[PDB]
Parts: C-alpha cells; structure tokens; sequence
C-alpha cells in the first residue's frame, strides 16, 4: 500500500509478501515465482502481477467476505502461485537457477521467445537437472556459473565430474557429427541443458560398452537403412566387433 | 502525532498510520514493528519539510483597523463608539466582520466584543509572495492601553 | 505399529495446526525482513543527515564516515545496524578530537 | 555587489535592496591569522535606528545570496522591530538547530538587507519609514577557529 511503480519494479517489492504467503524461505525464489507467472497468464483472466495489483488497489478490501466481480480470477492467478511453489519444492532445483529457466528458457531446451512450461516433461527434466547438480557435488557452483554464462567448456564439466577431459572432447565431437533432434552445435554444446543431456548419453553409453564414444559413432554407423547408401563391409563390422 | 504533523505542516491529504498493522489471523504479531516503521516516516518526512521560519512580528492598531474601513461598511472610532456602547445597552456600531458590539449568546449579553477580520488587516501584502505562500499565526499577544 | 503410525500422525497434525507453526515464521520472516529493509533506507537517511551536520560544523566536504555496504543482501542485511553504530561512534570520536 | 537598488524580480520591484559584499567589510584582518584559518558566521543581527511611530513597526528581510550548503531556511531571516534584532522570536545557543546564516564564511558572500514596500510613487507602507532612516547596522557574531 502506498506503491510508487517509478521508484521501484512491481515483482521485487511484492516478492517478500509472496514469499510470507506461500510459505517461501527465500524471497529471491518468490520473484521467480512472479516472473514466471507472468509469463503463463494463468487463469481465465490472463493474469500478470500488474493486473493483480490494479485489482488490489481497487476493488478488494481486507477482511470483507463479499463477491468481487473479477475475484475468481484472482483466485486462479493465486492457485497458480502456489502450483509454482510446489514445483520448485518437488524439483529439488537450487535457488540461482531456478531464475535461469524462468528467465532463459532456452537454456534449458525450450523454444526461443516461449514461456517455460510446468509440463510433465518439463518437470521431469528440471529433476534431472538437479540431479546432475547434485552428482558434481562442491565444484557444482563452479559449473553453474560458467553454464549461466556462455563459458562452460568439456575441460571444466569434466573436472567437476571426475571424468577424462577427452571423453567428453570426444563425446562432444560424437554429438556433433551425428544428425540429433534438436542439432548439437559448436556454439551450444555446453551452453543449452539439451545438448549437455545429449552429449552425456554419449558419455553413458560408453561407458556401458566400455567403449570410447567413437566406438558407440562406429556401431550406430552400422544402421541398416542409414547405410542404405554406403553399405559397410565385412571388415567394418570386423573392426567394430573387436 | 499524525495530527501534530498534519498541523506544524498544511497538509491534511498526507497519511502515514495506515490501516492493517494488527493482523489478527496472526494474533497482531509485528503490530509494533509496523507502527515503529511508520513513525520514522513521519519523521523522515518531517526532517525533509522543516524550515527556518521566517519570524515575524506585526502589531495591529483596532482603532486604526476601525477607523481606515471601506465607507459602505461604515467606519468609526473606537474609542467614541465604545463610550456610548457601554453607556446605553443596545449599541452596535461596524458591520461585516470588522464590527463592534455586544454578545448573542446567553451569558454574553452584558459584553461588549471587538471583532476583526483576519483579511481585512491586509498581513499577507507586507512581504511578497516570493518568500513564502504559508503564512500562519505563532502567537497573539493583546495591549490594552 | 499402527498404534505408532497413528501416533506420528498426530504428532504431525499437532505440528501442522498449532499456532507457532511453519507458515507464522514464513509470515512473520517475510514481513519483517521487508520492514526491516525499508527501516535500513531511514536509518541511514540519518546517519547520512548526521554526516551533513558533521561536515558543516567543521569544514570539510571530503571527509565521509557513512559508506556503502552495510546492507548484505546476500545475508538479509544481517549486522547492517551493527556496521551504522560503529560509523556514528568514527564521526563522534573524530568530532571530539 | 555593494550597491543599493530596487528587487529585480517579479513580487521583488517595490522593495528596497541594500547589499553588501563580505569581502569589501574586510573582517579577517581584524585578528592576526596565527589565531586561526576557519572563520564564519555564528549570528547576524540587524539594528535600524529609525523614528518609527510606536505600535508601527518595521518590516525587512536579511538575505544570503548563495543557499549553498545551508539548512533549509538558514538563509534569510526576518526584521520587525530594529533594534538588536534577530529573526527568531526568542534566541537560543543552546537550541539544537542552527541559527539563520550560521557556517557562512566571514571572507566571501553577498549579503542583502530588502525592504518590501518601499517606493512613494507606487504606494508602500515603508515609504516614510525609509525617509527617516539614517544607517543600516549589522550585528555580525562569528568564529575564529
């Protein structure tokens, strides 16, 4: 009450009240909260915190029980505040990124310009996104800011996992020649959470096979119809049978 | 306190004790802290608009104010009229609010009252506008000679 | 062990509905820090005050005692008094002297 | 900036202004400076030695031109009797806040004393007043430290 929206944003003044009703311990996590929700536009009414501060400072007095005429909107956009609040919980997801993929969802394997989702396969990602930052252990900090930033190389992830820096040079390499849906590319082969996941099931087959990721190139090479074109001989399956 | 900062400053629409500090699904738990809160903006903002006065005495003559009056509202002398006010009862002489004559209520029959109007006294020409649009009373002192 | 079961779960409703449960401190830690941070930017609206009279009572405009940071955001503007106490009692001290 | 002229303002024009430069009353050479290099202005009072008709008072404005690091406020003051005035209504050292004019050094400023409603030909109530005046005095209280 007595907000001036030139002094300060909305969504970082309202995040501590937010965060005292949703039963948030940080309110940093809160304005992701709002960030995301707006993002949404939950509910019937497509609503964004500043549509549910014009109805505050208008329409709703505290402590009357009586019918609004846009207050099961409000009611929508504040299910959907705790919705967020449960995926966050659930997840397991740490503070720092869980602004990453409300704010660049791209970087963790969305569409450009689309607003996250909390689909069921976005949910199931965002846990193995929190898994794999709990597997680096105390080096995961070191990896969330050079995967924040553009800087995340396969020598430094590969530090932080124990791993030989050329399993995942070569994984990486293995990703890139290979046709995946959607493409590894040079410049986001450790940037996008997509192509790290890719890249890693090259490193997981591997080590299954106990094999190098050139060894899983030069099986999935022996394809039938992918060779339709240029068929292996018996010495390529001979090599790779070695 | 609010209307001692509503008074020492003109300004009546400025609110700093707002409602809600006791939420009672809490059991008014942090009702001091908000209250604690808003009293440092009363005085955040009173540092802010606190002045040097620009303090200034002005005596005002009645017989003077009586005497140099606009001929349609009737001017006098104070001390002719009031001789022959108190000697009958029923005088009144003045109009408007620059009169002089005896009181309405009940017990205020037998008193003779002096009354002046605050625009009429012309204060507010004495200095120019440039120095200060507040111009408000500190203190009446009366001289009874 | 159903005895214990249901036991657990009363033990667990006790702590969901008391009154000095989880979503009071969530309340009362949510509302508190956001006057507590509104009340940083007046206290040191005062320690700033109090450095105007200090470098108007002596001469000098390059000498400032009151210096950014005495709020961590990063742990809740924790100390943030503990720090402007310590700056009242520079400008005292090299006031006296 | 010792002249002495009309206000060039708006509300300013039939108001009498005398200005004296600080460095031209030449006050740090009074004491020798091995005393100290830091010298201001505690107080400024105004004396106006004039005939004014009793129950007729003066009315004046003592100004500094910069406003610079002054509170707000400090840099005018009042004059309404003339005699070894200040513009408060009772003076106070003790008082916390600082006087009007108080921190000013003593070497530079322009310091201006305005009588509002001066000129005969334009009618103002301090025409006769000024006829009569002989000398501005000026009450400097100040620091050497």
């Amino acid at each position: 009450q007595g907000f001036d929206k030139d002094k300060a944003d909305l969504l970082h003044v309202m995040a501590p009240y937010i965060a005292a009703t949703l039963q948030l311990s940080s309110e940093n996590v809160a304005h992701s909260v709002l960030l995301w929700a707006d993002k949404l536009q939950p509910g019937d009414g497509a609503m964004t915190a500043e549509k549910f501060w014009d109805w505050l400072n208008t329409k709703y007095t505290p402590g009357s029980s009586e019918a609004v005429e846009t207050q099961e909107h409000i009611v929508q956009y504040c299910q959907a505040l705790a919705q967020l609040e449960m995926v966050y919980h659930s997840t397991g997801i740490n503070e720092n990124a869980f602004r990453l993929f409300v704010t660049k969802p791209e970087m963790f394997g969305a569409a450009t310009g689309a607003a996250p989702a909390h689909d069921a396969l976005s949910l199931i990602m965002l846990t193995r996104f929190a898994d794999w930052v709990n597997a680096l252990g105390e080096k995961a900090s070191s990896v969330l800011a050079a995967f924040e930033a553009n800087s995340l190389t396969a020598e430094q992830l590969a530090d932080a996992m124990n791993l030989d820096a050329n399993l995942l040079l070569q994984a990486s390499i293995q990703a890139q020649n290979h046709q995946h849906l959607p493409p590894v590319t040079p410049e986001n082969a450790f940037s996008c959470w997509t192509s790290i996941n890719t890249i890693l099931q090259w490193v997981n087959v591997a080590q299954q096979l106990n094999v190098a990721p050139q060894g899983v190139s030069a099986l999935v090479g022996l394809d039938y119809i992918q060779s339709m074109k240029e068929t292996p001989t018996y010495a390529q399956w001979e090599n790779a049978a070695g | 306190a609010e209307q001692a900062y509503r008074w020492e400053l003109n300004d009546d629409s400025a609110r700093f004790i707002k409602p809600g500090a006791w939420q009672g699904t809490y059991a008014g738990l942090l009702a001091g802290e908000t209250l604690m809160l808003s009293l440092a903006q009363m005085e955040d903002a009173h540092l802010k608009r606190d002045k040097r006065a620009l303090e200034v005495e002005r005596t005002v003559s009645l017989a003077e104010v009586y005497a140099g009056l606009p001929k349609d509202n009737g001017p006098f002398s104070l001390a002719q009229e009031i001789d022959k006010l108190v000697s009958q009862g029923s005088g009144s002489a003045g109009s408007g609010n620059n009169n002089l004559a005896f009181g309405a209520g009940t017990d205020t029959k037998t008193s003779l009252q002096a009354s002046v109007s605050f625009a009429d006294l012309k204060i507010r020409e004495d200095y120019p506008a440039s120095l200060g649009k507040i111009r408000r009373i500190k203190q009446i002192s009366v001289t009874l000679p | 062990l159903k005895t214990q079961q249901e036991q657990t779960q009363s033990q667990l409703a006790f702590l969901q509905r008391k009154f000095s449960n989880q979503a009071l401190y969530n309340w009362l830690r949510g509302r508190l820090a956001a006057i507590y941070f509104q009340f940083y930017d007046l206290a040191v609206a005062r320690c700033l005050m109090a450095e105007q009279a200090y470098r108007w009572e002596l001469n000098d405009d390059s000498a400032r005692f009151i210096k950014p940071g005495a709020w961590q955001g990063t742990y809740a503007g924790l100390l943030a008094g503990e720090t402007l106490m310590l700056s009242l009692a520079q400008m005292e001290d090299a006031h006296l002297k | 900036n010792n002249n002495l002229a009309f206000g060039a303002g708006t509300d300013t024009k039939t108001s009498l202004q005398a200005s004296v430069s600080f460095a031209d009353l030449k006050i740090r050479e009074d004491y020798p400076a091995s005393l100290g290099k830091i010298r201001r202005i505690k107080q400024i009072s105004v004396t106006l030695p004039a005939l004014l008709g009793p129950y007729q008072d003066v009315q004046a404005i003592l100004s500094y031109g910069d406003k610079a690091g002054l509170a707000n406020g400090c840099e005018a003051l009042a004059v309404s009797h003339g005699m070894n005035d200040s513009g408060q209504f009772q003076l106070d050292f003790n008082d916390g806040k600082f006087l009007p004019f108080e921190g000013i050094a003593i070497d530079q400023g322009t310091l201006t004393l305005s009588f509002p409603n001066a000129s005969m030909p334009e009618k103002g109530k301090q025409a006769t007043m000024l006829k009569t005046l002989n000398d501005i005095i000026l009450h400097i209280r100040y620091t050497i430290k």
